[PDB]
């Protein structure tokens, strides 16, 4: 069934699974044309999928060539997201292959669903929570990776740096969603609070940077408080 | 004209014979229906005036046999059987007849409902769906279940239409997924009119069983099998010109014929808004789209 604030505990059991949030996939700006018409430009695009376990992040870059002469891109986008995710459990070894693929949209199931006919053994679930992966494209290098890449290409991270190294999947998983939330509703305020040190930096082979367990209980308070203002603003509370 | 006796009616029920129906009365001295027009299938069908459960019926063809109706007292419903010494049934007709003890299949000359909602049911098709091959006739009831309702328990029971599921390997090909979903034309065309059914008018036979079944019995299954069967044409691109005014016309006549006070229960709303109204064929079904409006608006 779908998955909720009940059975969240879920997300850290041995069970391989995989969220994927498609919301980047199909990027645009739009503009005026010469004549006072709207067009859009599209740009390059990403599929986050996430295992919520492990933090390993499958970021499949969606080159704008794949929109080329076709019509109907943002239903198009949902079929191509489907169809990617597809190709990337045949391609992991039978014991990597999730059990569960957890869509953060809805409209994502039937291409999901269809693409993995192949694999009637892999539950495709929609989920109740409000994940803010979209805000995905917030953090510096993955939103460089993307807009640099020349041709598709799939780049793999670990979402969570070297956090399991000292905490639990079940924490790294509220201090990413508590990250992106804020990253989400105040982007300005959210990176000011990540780097207004500089002598805390991020790793070449990090997203985020390299606090002590102190600084993240600072760093966290920083968000949660940036969270609770935003939302009084914008409902006059 | 042909003769369905009856040898008695002990218990108070209703008895139709196709769209039409009678209320006989525990021990009324009632003996068959006469004048049933031969050409077409027919469905004769009981529902006992203390159980409002379970609408059975029996399907035939009065070229395929003589068969006479005799209720079980162990078994507790009227059972059709047949006949095979004629001699003996033309004597048993010809003096009910005589002593007047017959209804009169009341068709009225101008009238080709009947007809029009039959005209590609074939008996020899619907013994396929109801798999009981001793007799010449069918039986079904409110409550026997489909094939593919029974895959998600009794085989020897089960109405054994074709499993259409749009969200399976058969309707989508490999490299076609997006294609083939949304236009289900390839699962239409070669996969069920050119592999299964053959040609239209079995497909189109099957879709008129599933629909009487479903008005006749309330059975759920077929109710889902003719809304299923009128989907796959409705979401395909590419449909014959000659299935699609057929269709208007079959359906034309279902809408007619469904009494107004089942429409929530035999109609999906789904269903029917989309193939009238989101649809490829929202603009090819312009009887079945009036009727459905000026009748049922409510449910769209």
């Amino acid at each position: 069934g779908a998955m909720n604030s009940s059975n969240y505990a879920e997300l850290f059991n041995n069970d391989i699974k995989l969220f994927v949030d498609d919301t980047n996939v199909y990027r645009v700006t739009v503009h005026k044309t010469f004549e006072g018409n709207v067009a859009t430009k599209a740009i390059n695009g990403c599929i986050f999928t996430l295992n919520p376990k492990t933090g390993h992040l499958f970021l499949k870059i969606i080159h704008t060539s794949v929109w080329a002469g076709q019509k109907r891109l943002s239903q198009l986008a949902k079929w191509k997201t489907a169809e990617e995710v597809s190709a990337l459990v045949r391609s992991l070894p039978k014991e990597e292959q999730p059990k569960q693929i957890i869509v953060t949209r809805k409209a994502m199931l039937d291409p999901l669903e269809v693409h993995m006919l192949d694999f009637p053994n892999i539950a495709i679930r929609p989920t109740e929570l409000r994940l803010p992966f979209s805000a995905a494209m917030s953090i510096d290098k993955l939103s460089d990776v993307v807009m640099k890449a020349t041709e598709p290409q799939m780049v793999l991270f670990n979402i969570y740096d070297d956090w399991l190294d000292r905490i639990s999947s079940y924490t790294a998983f509220s201090r990413l969603t508590l990250l992106l939330r804020a990253l989400k509703t105040n982007e300005e305020s959210a990176k000011m609070i990540l780097l207004s040190d500089p002598t805390i930096t991020i790793k070449s082979y990090h997203l985020w940077p390299s606090f002590t367990d102190e600084q993240w209980i600072t760093i966290e308070s920083q968000m949660r408080d940036l969270i609770l203002t935003e939302y009084g603003r914008k409902y006059n509370v | 004209m042909n003769t369905v006796p009856f040898t008695s009616a002990p218990i108070e029920v209703t008895i139709g014979i196709d769209q039409y129906s009678f209320n006989v009365k525990e021990n009324q001295p009632f003996h068959g229906i006469k004048d049933i027009p031969i050409g077409h299938v027919h469905v004769i069908h009981f529902q006992h005036a203390d159980n409002s459960s379970m609408r059975y019926g029996y399907w035939f063809d009065c070229r395929m046999g003589n068969f006479y109706i005799q209720y079980d007292p162990k078994d507790g419903l009227y059972k059709m059987m047949e006949e095979r010494d004629g001699a003996k049934f033309e004597n048993i007709v010809h003096n009910f007849k005589e002593r007047q003890m017959m209804v009169s299949y009341p068709k009225i000359d101008e009238d080709d409902t009947w007809y029009n909602l039959t005209e590609f049911v074939q008996m020899d098709k619907i013994r396929k769906i109801v798999r009981k091959d001793e007799n010449q006739f069918s039986y079904v009831d409110s409550s026997m279940t489909t094939v593919q309702e029974n895959e998600l328990s009794d085989p020897a029971h089960s109405l054994n239409y074709t499993v259409i599921n749009f969200k399976s390997r058969e309707a989508i090909r490999p490299g076609h997924e997006m294609e083939d979903f949304l236009d289900k034309s390839y699962y239409l065309n070669t996969v069920m009119l050119q592999g299964i059914f053959k040609n239209s008018s079995n497909y189109f036979g099957e879709l008129q069983f599933a629909f009487l079944n479903a008005m006749f019995f309330g059975n759920y299954g077929s109710s889902l099998q003719w809304h299923a069967m009128i989907e796959l044409i409705c979401s395909s691109a590419t449909v014959p010109k000659h299935m699609l005014d057929k269709l208007d016309e079959i359906l034309y006549y279902q809408i007619k014929t469904l009494p107004e006070q089942y429409s929530d229960i035999l109609l999906n709303e789904r269903v029917w808004n989309i193939c009238l109204y989101s649809s490829f064929q929202k603009n090819s079904l312009h009887n079945t789209e009036k009727i459905m409006e000026n009748k049922y608006p409510e449910l769209l």
